[PDB]
């Protein structure tokens, strides 16, 4: 009982271990790409200047 | 994404519980039901007889 | 006990090592049971009238 | 318990080296694409030169 325990908790840990890394860590997306928009902006506002 | 890619990569590696782990327990498991099979064979046997 | 009514003189199937640290000692109780069968099996071999 | 034990854990294996193998060896499409952008960029350069 004890080994099946372990083994499927521990499992458990693992799987969401590995979501948890790329979510937290892949969050940082947005910020990074905020230039996407915040100057793609100004294209277009330089087209009409 | 691709630095953090084979970091994640090497994260997942890095299980501590890996399925090396796992076949070194089938193996010896799987001796060990080997064993198990001898057993019962000498029991039916005497049984029938 | 066994050996007290076996008398085979020593002799000794137990071992050591079904704990582990890596491993965890996941298997020891099943290494028990191999020895426990064949024990069984020797017992109602020399147990004999 | 022999049986369903190694079924799950031998189904684990299957499944995790499943996307295991995927992850590892797609994982040359960041490698693979850097000329996405590597070379847009002179594409645009050229234009005002």
């Amino acid at each position: 009982q004890f080994g099946s325990t372990l083994l499927s908790l521990l499992e458990r840990k693992d799987s969401l271990s590995f979501d948890a890394y790329q979510m937290i860590q892949s969050g940082d997306l947005y910020r990074f790409s905020i230039d996407l928009q915040q100057q793609d902006i100004d294209i277009n506002k330089a087209s009409l200047e | 994404q691709q630095q953090q890619a084979m970091a994640l990569l090497d994260y997942f590696s890095e299980r501590f519980t890996n399925e090396s782990l796992y076949t070194w327990l089938i193996s010896q498991l799987s001796s060990l039901y080997l064993q198990a099979y001898d057993a019962v064979l000498s029991l039916c046997l005497s049984a029938e007889a | 006990s066994l050996l007290y009514e076996l008398n085979l003189g020593e002799q000794s199937f137990v071992g050591g090592g079904g704990w582990n640290d890596l491993y965890q000692g996941l298997m020891a109780g099943e290494t028990l049971k191999l020895a426990l069968m064949r024990m069984e099996r020797v017992y109602v071999e020399q147990n004999s009238r």
